[PDB]
């Protein structure tokens, strides 16, 4: 078997992994006390859906998870929540005291005292795999916990598991949804410790998420809730290829491989379709031509870009539900005559097709349609440098006063390590711009 | 003109 | 006219 | 006896050759537990060439299946004949070649290769006078690919004096699962040239737009394209599967098809083209079939054969049809377009009959040509590469395995040395 | 009809002008008159073509092309696969053609004929310029060289 | 053998087309869908003239089905003997021509052409000895018209020693779809002038007239006039179509019935008229048939022949009757009215007897005349141009397809020529 283990950190990891976990008991017809009564195999049936989940002694399949935060309140939440009987109790990791918004305190300070104890936790989930691929680790770049915990976790994870993939699922922070005035230095700091250990990072912008929520699902003010269930649908069309049987990405190391031909430039554009209210669940049903152009619109994207101001490195594109290759090829044609696509002139002018049969299933009582067919679009494209771009100055503008860095040197950090992050993310930029 | 120059080509021959 | 340009380059590279 | 030993390496791979053994035992008579239940001693006559005798008159398919993962070999196993097959034939991974050559060559492929060719030792030992081998794989992937052309080269190793024969699916933009297929091919062709005698080239393009424009299916899928694969495949294999005037061996046909020894990648064809399902009510003429075996629009590789010439061709009529009138349209064909056929190999157009047609048709025809026009196929492989090698795309996957860059240049070499000796005989 | 004339009249000039350069096989050298293309003219038109795509690419012309035409089915040939050039042409450049249309290779002739014929004598011109200027008075060079 | 290629071009060329397909299926005894079921060897011996042998011994139309919009064609496919044709042979478009000649001839039609003229190819290398085409249009529509020329000049440009043959419905006010109906007409007429060697003009004038006056229908049908047409249609192809004492095929027609290669118009005429679903009880005489064939009231174009002279015709008679007194009642005519004959082509008068009469008769007869009095067709169409030629009314419709108006002065002027060389050999 080739299993995967989902690292939940901090608020935001935690209650994005808490709406895909729900989705993925939805998908595979598992309940919330953990039992799936279509499991007429008391043995090794499509053995996919163990890449996610260990059966117990006694039929329970329980998440290949850990939930990580630095405060109870929101793993006290899943403790007490629908699914509080998926989960193991080891599982669900609480700190008694936060990282206060400071990526110092989340590194250095708070997360040095429970390290050790995660590393455990991890160490048990992976002592029951048999072919262990990778991790699958959910944060937030703004936060704290998200930032400070999750560079050492992965700093930790590379020594103790430096063959296996790290799959990164990070939520960029966005000025409308924004709690704290520091998550620009949180993000640089953490995207810095980060870059040498990810393989792969799944970028998700706040503002793209509660745009997308605001016009196509008519929410005037989407809350976490409604964002949290756009992104595990994302999470779900990104993580079916390795649930499922199919062709396409059947593992960590395919990702890689297909997505990213520079180990520095590892952050894929996700653009998901269609995105429907369930009032308009009895409309006409989208053809795969119409949603597989809907992928080159920005107003669909994850990440607030224009694709068009830059090039293509890689493009893949992950159908779910009734979808047909013929119609899949047709639609590809009539968007390379139609759309201005430049890929970079080294890479070929390749799409890569994945069509998984099972079609997407929909939280009940979600704001979200059930629909017969979706498309993911991941694409590497150098136009994702618009939100470094967009970080960078932030935090040159805070930074050119000094103005928040004494709360960073209080927890012990050096001024030192805000320069090298800011001198990394400057090269990272160069590399951006050297390739498009 | 294009004559002009069909006389060029011959003195250049 | 393009013609004519196309004619003066090419006397000039032969002169 | 005169055996064939059939390997499918891949997910492509084992799709096509499953297909190939459904068709194969279904014009033999066999059924999915190996039982005989046909009405002519035909179909028992050469029997022996593809499948071994077992105990309780059973039928067994001397076939090896070969993956880097299990999902496609269980797939086969729950498949309509999945259970035909001998169970110790199949040998799989469980780390999967993720679409990379370098996996299935270097790495993932080089662990399980030997358990392969243990099985290859004992279907090879139980043959009394083994011809050779076929493979089934595609020059996009990682298993088919890589692990493919690792098994050809230890397979000529061991048995150099046996013949090897390729169903090769090259990829295509149109029908590409990845950006590195390009990559994949290069370094397959390569092997191939040097360690395959017959090269059957199957272009994913070929196929899609067969489907797409001929066939008239707006929405082809790979089962579609697998059809058409699988009665090329039942077609180029008549004349060893059934008696006949030509009493075919792999040499002979290597022998009369290969004029030079890098020169033996093929162009297939099939008429008439028909859809999974769909009934034709009138049988073509021996002229109709003599016109679309010949025809642009029925060959499986993406190459116009008016660009080039043919070195060779070998043609194979099937069904109950007037062998004189079989000649005069082949003739008729060679005397219009004597200009496409080089003068310097004398009667190069070879033509056999078999009165066994394949399933849900009265006639038919399978076309094989060696035609310098193949190059047009290696030539838009080779622009691919380079658009994608001259920025070093992507082979951060390959250098993680091991290779080195050089590795890349020579096999990029190779393939435009064998497009210049396709144009040196062209001309 | 005056339009007609003095366009008809522009395109001679820029043929004659090509062919100082690059000189017109016999066939076609018979062919060339100011008034070609005023009425429709089928023999005119595949001659003229097949010297302009010769200038422009005579190796993709060796592959797209058969030459010389000695059947109807040739020239049949010949005239659908000069419009499938034509447009890949259109597209490959970016010189926004309109209706390359099957007429204009049915009945060649005409003023919108010899309008399509100006504008892609044009552009073969302009391909020509470049690559002459890439390797690099009429009046006062040869006095000069004399 | 000696075949013919049929044309079926627009709407009511298919419409008229598909009525004489049902009319000579029916008289060689072969049913909807294909097969034979007659009581007569003379059904089977010629029947290689129009229908082509296919597998499972089936007769198939070699027919070919041109339009620029599916509508008519549909409608034919789902007609009582829409089964009967290559169902290859179905040509269509989607854009339409709009009742404009310059979109059938210079643009709509000039890109659906080589796909017709490919069907035509590979019927005629079908053939052993082709004869020659035939055509079935209307000169007042945009199909049939434009279309149907620039297909009758593409045909004599792939095979110039081959006959052309059409059936050409005239267009009349009378039984009028559009207004410019004339102009569509005059270039029409042109180039059939040029390009055809047989054209019988079948006027919607006459045939209304007919429909109304003499068989006294009220409110004729398009039904009715191409019952008429249809019946005429059978009687002028019998020779061909049947063994008789003259071995006609189109080249023999021709030569005897063309004196000059631009009058080759004919005033097709049949006997007894009968509407569609009447059964005459009583079978005329041969002198009652005989003075019928040759009454202004019979022809089918709107010509009064008493106002010219005939330069050759052709009678047809059909069924068990006295060839003496054929020729007896055929010479009466002949010294009675002599002065109506030219005297300068001796024996102009050629009869011929078919003992097969046409369904629903006993006996019938065909007259096709080459008489000066068409002339009159001619001019009629001549003053309905010029009528609105002169206020250039409705032109915009033809320049914006791209015609000049010179084009239109120059049909005008070959039109009256065709009038005036009539009118020399009339005096």
């Amino acid at each position: 078997m080739r299993e995967c283990i989902s690292i939940h950190v901090g608020q935001a990891g935690v209650q994005i992994g808490n709406a895909c976990w729900e989705l993925y008991c939805l998908e595979h017809g598992i309940q919330p006390d953990g039992q799936m009564p279509s499991d007429k195999t008391i043995g090794g049936g499509d053995d996919s859906f163990n890449t996610f989940f260990s059966e117990t002694g006694a039929g329970k399949h329980v998440p290949r998870a850990v939930f990580v935060d630095l405060e109870p309140t929101v793993i006290d939440e899943v403790r007490t929540g629908t699914y509080r009987q998926l989960f193991h109790p080891e599982q669900l990791i609480t700190g008694k005291e936060d990282a206060a918004n400071n990526y110092a305190r989340g590194h250095y300070t708070i997360g040095k005292e429970i390290i050790d104890l995660v590393l455990d936790r991890i160490r048990k989930l992976a002592d029951q795999c048999t072919g262990l691929q990778g991790f699958s680790v959910f944060h937030s770049f703004g936060g704290g916990t998200g930032s400070g915990f999750t560079s050492l976790l992965m700093e930790r994870l590379s020594v103790d598991y430096g063959k296996k993939s790290k799959l990164e699922f990070s939520i960029y922070p966005a000025p409308q949804v924004s709690t704290a005035v520091v998550e620009p230095y949180n993000s640089i700091l953490t995207t810095h410790t980060t870059l040498e250990h990810s393989d792969c990072a799944f970028m998700v912008d706040n503002e793209a998420i509660y745009d997308i929520c605001r016009r196509n699902l008519d929410i005037e003010r989407p809350t976490y809730t409604n964002l949290n269930r756009l992104i595990g649908q994302i999470v779900s069309s990104i993580t079916a290829s390795l649930r499922f049987d199919g062709a396409l990405n059947v593992d960590l190391t395919e990702f890689q491989t297909n997505l990213v031909p520079y180990p520095r430039a590892h952050f894929p554009l996700a653009t998901y379709a269609p995105v429907i209210s369930a009032e308009k669940a009895y409309h006409e049903q989208l053809s795969v031509a119409e949603i597989t152009n809907a992928c080159f619109e920005p107003a669909n994207q994850m990440v607030k870009c224009d694709p068009r101001h830059g090039k293509y490195m890689a493009c893949c594109l992950l159908y779910r539900g009734d979808v047909v290759p013929k119609d899949v090829n047709a639609a590809i044609a009539t968007i390379k005559t139609k759309r201005t696509i430049q890929f970079v002139d080294w890479c070929p002018t390749g799409f890569k097709v994945g069509i998984n049969y099972e079609p997407p299933t929909v939280v009940p009582g979600g704001d979200l349609a059930k629909v017969q067919r979706a498309v993911c679009m991941l694409s590497n494209t150098t136009a994702i440098a618009e939100a470094w771009a967009r970080l960078d100055h932030k935090f040159d503008l805070m930074y050119a006063k000094r103005a928040f860095v004494h709360w960073y040197v209080g927890e012990g950090m050096e001024e030192g390590e805000f320069s090298e992050a800011r001198e990394d993310m400057a090269a990272l930029e160069k590399d951006y711009e050297e390739v498009g | 003109s294009v004559a002009d120059y069909a006389e060029l080509f011959k003195t250049l021959e | 006219d393009d013609i004519q340009y196309l004619l003066h380059l090419e006397a000039m590279r032969r002169f | 006896m005169r055996e064939i030993v059939h390997i499918q390496a891949g997910q492509c791979g084992n799709q096509i050759g499953a297909k190939f053994w459904e068709v194969i035992s279904d014009e033999h008579g066999i059924d999915p537990t190996g039982s005989y239940h046909g009405d002519s001693d035909l179909q028992l006559e050469r029997i022996n060439v593809y499948y071994n005798e077992a105990a309780g008159n059973k039928y067994v398919p001397r076939a090896i299946l070969v993956d880097l993962e299990p999902g496609t070999m269980d797939s086969v196993r729950s498949g309509p004949f999945g259970q035909i097959f001998r169970p110790d034939n199949f040998v799989f991974g469980q780390s999967g070649a993720g679409n990379n050559w370098a996996k299935g060559h270097y790495t993932e492929g080089a662990e399980l290769v030997d358990s392969v060719l243990d099985v290859v030792r004992k279907e090879s030992e139980s043959c009394d006078c083994l011809q050779g081998f076929q493979l089934t794989h595609s020059l996009g992937g990682g298993t088919g690919s890589g692990m493919g052309t690792l098994l050809i080269s230890k397979i000529r190793e061991e048995y150099p004096d046996r013949i090897m024969n390729t169903f090769s699916v090259v990829p295509s933009p149109k029908v590409s699962d990845t950006v590195v297929e390009p990559y994949n091919a290069t370094l397959s062709v390569h092997q191939l040239v040097e360690n395959t005698d017959e090269t059957y080239c199957i272009d994913n393009e070929a196929l899609y737009d067969i489907c797409f424009r001929t066939l008239k299916l707006t929405t082809p899928t790979y089962g579609d394209l697998n059809h058409l694969v699988s009665a090329t495949m039942s077609g180029v294999t008549t004349c060893l599967r059934f008696p006949g005037q030509l009493n075919a061996d792999l040499r002979k046909l290597a022998v009369n098809m290969v004029p030079f020894p890098r020169l033996h990648f093929f162009m297939p064809g099939f008429a008439p083209l028909t859809s999974r399902g769909s009934q034709q009510y009138r049988a073509l003429t021996v002229p109709e079939l003599t016109q679309q075996m010949f025809d642009a629009k029925n060959m499986m590789a993406a190459c116009d054969p008016r660009h080039g010439r043919y070195l060779t061709v070998a043609a194979v009529f099937r069904g109950r049809m007037s062998m004189k009138e079989v000649d005069e349209q082949m003739l008729n064909v060679q005397n219009k377009n004597s200009s496409y056929f080089v003068e310097w190999i004398p009667n190069n157009v070879k033509t056999a009959v078999c009165d066994i047609p394949p399933r849900g048709l009265k006639m038919s025809a399978t076309f094989i040509g060696n035609s310098t026009a193949i190059q047009e196929l290696f030539k838009r492989i080779s622009e691919q590469f380079t658009a994608m090698f001259r920025r070093k795309a992507f082979l951060h996957w390959y250098t993680g395995e091991g290779m080195d860059e050089m590795e890349f240049t020579e096999a990029e070499s190779n393939m435009n040395d064998l497009v210049s000796e396709y144009q040196q005989y062209q001309d | 009809k005056a339009e007609e004339k003095e366009q008809s009249e522009k395109l001679h000039r820029k043929l004659q002008g090509l062919a100082l350069v690059h000189p017109l096989p016999d066939e076609l050298r018979k062919l060339i008159a100011w008034d070609m293309f005023l009425k429709p003219n089928q023999v005119a038109f595949v001659h003229v073509m097949h010297y302009l795509f010769r200038l422009l690419d005579p190796a993709e012309f060796k592959r797209r092309f058969f030459w010389p035409i000695t059947d109807k089915k040739s020239e049949a040939n010949f005239r659908s696969s000069t419009v499938e050039y034509l447009k890949h042409l259109n597209e490959k450049h970016q010189l926004h053609w309109a209706n390359i249309k099957s007429y204009l290779v049915v009945m060649p002739g005409g003023m919108r004929f010899i309008n399509f014929l100006l504008e892609f004598v044009g552009f073969v011109i302009q391909e020509l310029i470049k690559q002459r200027e890439k390797s690099l008075s009429a009046k006062v060079m040869a006095r000069q060289n004399a």
